[PDB]
């Protein structure tokens, strides 16, 4: 269990204690880190403590060898030397410790709180290995934070599926959704056993909550639910593989006379084949899904696997491939939990397929020939290197868009994060530009593209279809009630319920609510197709209903609204409460 | 039509006579034990979705051997196919078959159970514990 250092990458086997991830450190490097930082614990083939039981000194600043063990000054034997090296820390291997000085950045990485944008932007500016370490330690910080969440001390249960929820006092009570995982523990002075993997979502109305779990008892009074965290695995592969140019094709099987929409893109495809990899910088709605389908149509011969960040995007991609590509050569890998529904029409996790699909957190450790991944704003730098390690192919394809919202990054609560700094790929794609760019959207008609180009985008965007004349708006405020986290604007729901009937082809209009409580209560009231922004995006729908509850940085986000409106096909109607934002667009007011 | 009968009758003889009516699901009155939140009990019920095809023998004499074929959703199709694939060794499981027919322009799933008995055990038990 020995390796190289991190700052100097010299052969060493010492690790710091206070640093949570405990990485390999050299003599001089670790010495400088403990001199600067308050880390006063070093791990080795044995711990560093005052061996004398009458002392409990763990500081590396003073610890004196008792011949074979470490001692303090009040316990140091005469014939013995302190093990604080000559401007270093005594340890294993000293004669081959190559020098490196850039420790202050690493010192700050292990010091900052990941609450200020400076932490995140600087973490995207360090060395590759430093970047991997920063990503892993941020992931661990997030896991530790979510572990220290509310313990739901309940008292009542309503039904075989409905229960009554209540929490303790002091720790953050997490919200309720299928993404979370909980488990009750029976406290009978013994048998504190797991009652099943429970996921929770709020009930319909009042103090009523729906409970669902892997097993299902009728829960008692004294139990509680704690959010557990999942471990973080170290990684080795680089986040980005190096680029190499070529002259001729890299061994791909083309299809002569296959289609027409992608013949104009064959030059782009061969440009991709000219390099080890290629990326995609284009605005959303440009049919980049169908563009990827046609790119596959160019060389649909090798045995390939694909993936996407979320489920809705990969399900839409599966449908698009089914529509274009032959069915019995593509598959979608599903997870064991599967608490979120998926494309329940294809092969159920058939890994032995020619064009496979999956999710980020369910990817296998196999290999392929080419690959594409959906969205870089949704992804960090950790998963990039993770898929770099588990999957190794000859060509890689990446897609993304600057105008999409980034990953949640809940710990970052101050300031705004620049789109180029969402990940390493974002900085690269904003620094060197696109590999190929497509700025025409087939989903939305002319009025929507004009509004998006005028308001948030650059005045460059265009479309192919004329206005559908289905533009409407409303402004009145409505009141909220401070529900779970945020609240719901119920009078708007009542007004929509009363009014909708006049709109004939809008019964299937996709209701939009980023807030889970409103997203559920809207379906509870009438049953419109419910949807949230994150579960949206990348796709497009004929009939959409947007609902803004109140005004706040979350709801007033320009990016949220613009990525929400890029999902209109033939008709849409949105409610809102902001004045200047209401004046901003160029549609019918009504 | 009759191609549906031909597909259902896969390999084992061909002595079928539809007790139902082509693609119509013949309805019967059979006993059941069921417990699911909304209801709970052990009583008689009306079975609906069962295309019963009694297999006869040589000289066209009828015998107790029924090919029940049922249609359901699509998720259930894969789920039951997987679980049966797990357990397809024990001699205690009735031989199954899975396919999708085209009654119309629809990919409707089908599940086939071969060489069954006219009455289950629940009917026999219920006939003795509720005698009249
Ligand atoms: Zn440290
Ligand atoms: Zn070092
Ligand atoms: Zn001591």
């Amino acid at each position: 269990a020995v390796g190289a250092c991190v700052l100097c990458n010299s052969q060493t086997s010492l690790r710091c204690g206070a640093c949570i991830r405990r990485p390999f450190l050299c003599c001089k490097c670790c010495y400088d880190h403990v001199i600067s930082t308050s880390h006063k614990l070093v791990l080795s083939v044995n711990p560093y403590v005052c061996n004398a039981p009458g002392c409990d000194v763990t500081d590396v600043t003073q610890l004196y060898l008792g011949g074979m063990s470490y001692y303090c000054k009040s316990h140091k034997p005469p014939i013995s030397f302190p093990l604080c090296a000559n401007g270093q820390v005594f340890g294993l291997y000293k004669n081959t410790c190559v020098g490196s000085d850039n420790v202050t950045d690493f010192n700050a990485i292990a010091t900052c709180d990941w609450t200020n944008a400076g932490d995140y932007i600087l973490a995207n500016t360090c060395t590759e290995r430093l970047k991997l370490f920063a990503a892993e330690t941020l992931k661990a910080t997030e896991e530790t934070f979510k572990l220290s969440y509310g313990i739901a001390t309940v008292r009542e249960v309503l039904s075989d599926r409905e229960l009554h929820l209540s929490w303790e006092v002091g720790k953050p009570r997490p919200p309720l959704n299928r993404n979370y995982v909980f488990t009750g523990y029976r406290v009978t002075k013994n048998s504190k056993v797991q009652i099943g993997e429970y996921t929770f979502e709020k009930g319909d109305y009042g103090d009523a909550v729906v409970y669902r779990g892997t097993t299902t008892y009728k829960l008692n009074v004294g139990d509680y639910f704690v959010l557990t965290s999942h471990t973080v695995m170290p990684l080795s592969a680089p986040t980005l593989v190096p680029q190499e140019h070529y002259v001729r094709i890299t061994g791909l099987y083309p299809t002569l006379n296959i289609s027409d929409e992608f013949s104009s893109n064959v030059a782009n495809y061969q440009k991709v084949g000219m390099q080890k990899y290629s990326t995609l910088q284009g605005p959303p709605g440009t049919g980049k899904s169908h563009f990827a389908i046609g790119l596959a149509l160019y060389y649909p011969s090798a045995r390939i696997v694909y993936t996407a960040c979320s489920h809705a995007a990969v399900d839409a991609l599966c449908e698009k491939a089914l529509k274009y590509l032959p069915i019995d050569k593509c598959s979608r890998i599903i997870p064991a939990r599967a608490r979120v529904e998926c494309f329940d029409k294809f092969k159920v996790n058939s890994t032995l397929e020619q064009y496979v699909f999956c999710t980020v957190n369910a990817l296998p450790e196999t290999t392929a020939d080419i690959v594409v991944f959906d969205e870089i704003s949704m992804a960090t730098n950790y998963d990039l290197s993770v898929v770099n390690a588990r999957l190794r192919a000859k060509h890689y394809v990446y897609i993304g868009d600057p105008a999409q919202l980034p990953a949640p990054r809940t710990l970052l609560t101050k300031g705004t994060l620049e789109p180029e700094y969402f990940n390493s790929v974002c900085r690269l794609m904003k620094t060197i530009g696109p590999d190929m760019f497509l700025g025409t959207c087939r989903r939305c008609p002319a009025e929507i593209v004009d509004t998006v180009s005028a308001l948030v985008y650059d005045n460059k965007l265009k479309a192919h279809k004329d206005k559908s004349a289905q533009c409407f708006k409303m402004f009145y405020k409505g009141v909220i009630t401070h529900d779970v986290s945020s609240a719901i604007n119920r009078p708007q729901i009542g007004v929509v319920r009363e009014f909708l009937t006049r709109n004939p082809a809008w019964r299937k209009a996709v209701f939009i609510s980023p807030y889970n409580s409103q997203n559920a209560v809207a379906s509870k009231i009438l049953g419109l197709p419910t949807q949230t922004v994150d579960s949206s995006q990348g796709s497009e729908y004929d009939y959409v209903i947007f609902t803004q509850t109140t005004e706040t940085a979350h709801s007033c986000n320009v990016n949220r609204f613009n990525v929400a409106i890029t999902r209109a096909k033939v008709g849409i109607l949105c409610i809102m409460s902001d004045r200047d934002l209401y004046d901003k667009l160029q549609f019918t007011s009504l | 039509a009759q191609s549906f009968l031909n597909r259902v009758c896969g390999v084992s003889a061909a002595r079928l006579t539809p007790c139902g009516t082509g693609t119509s699901t013949d309805v019967v009155y059979r006993a059941f034990d069921i417990y699911n939140d909304k209801v709970a009990g052990f009583a008689k019920f009306l079975k609906t979705n069962c295309c019963r095809f009694q297999e006869k023998d040589e000289d066209d004499n009828l015998i107790d051997s029924y090919f029940v074929v049922k249609r359901h959703t699509f998720s259930n199709y894969q789920h039951e196919e997987t679980i049966y694939n797990l357990l397809k060794d024990c001699p205690a499981v009735a031989k199954h078959d899975f396919f999708k027919f085209r009654i119309d322009g629809d990919m409707v799933p089908h599940i086939s159970r071969q060489r069954l008995t006219k009455y289950t055990m629940a009917d026999l038990v219920y006939a003795l514990r509720h005698f009249d």
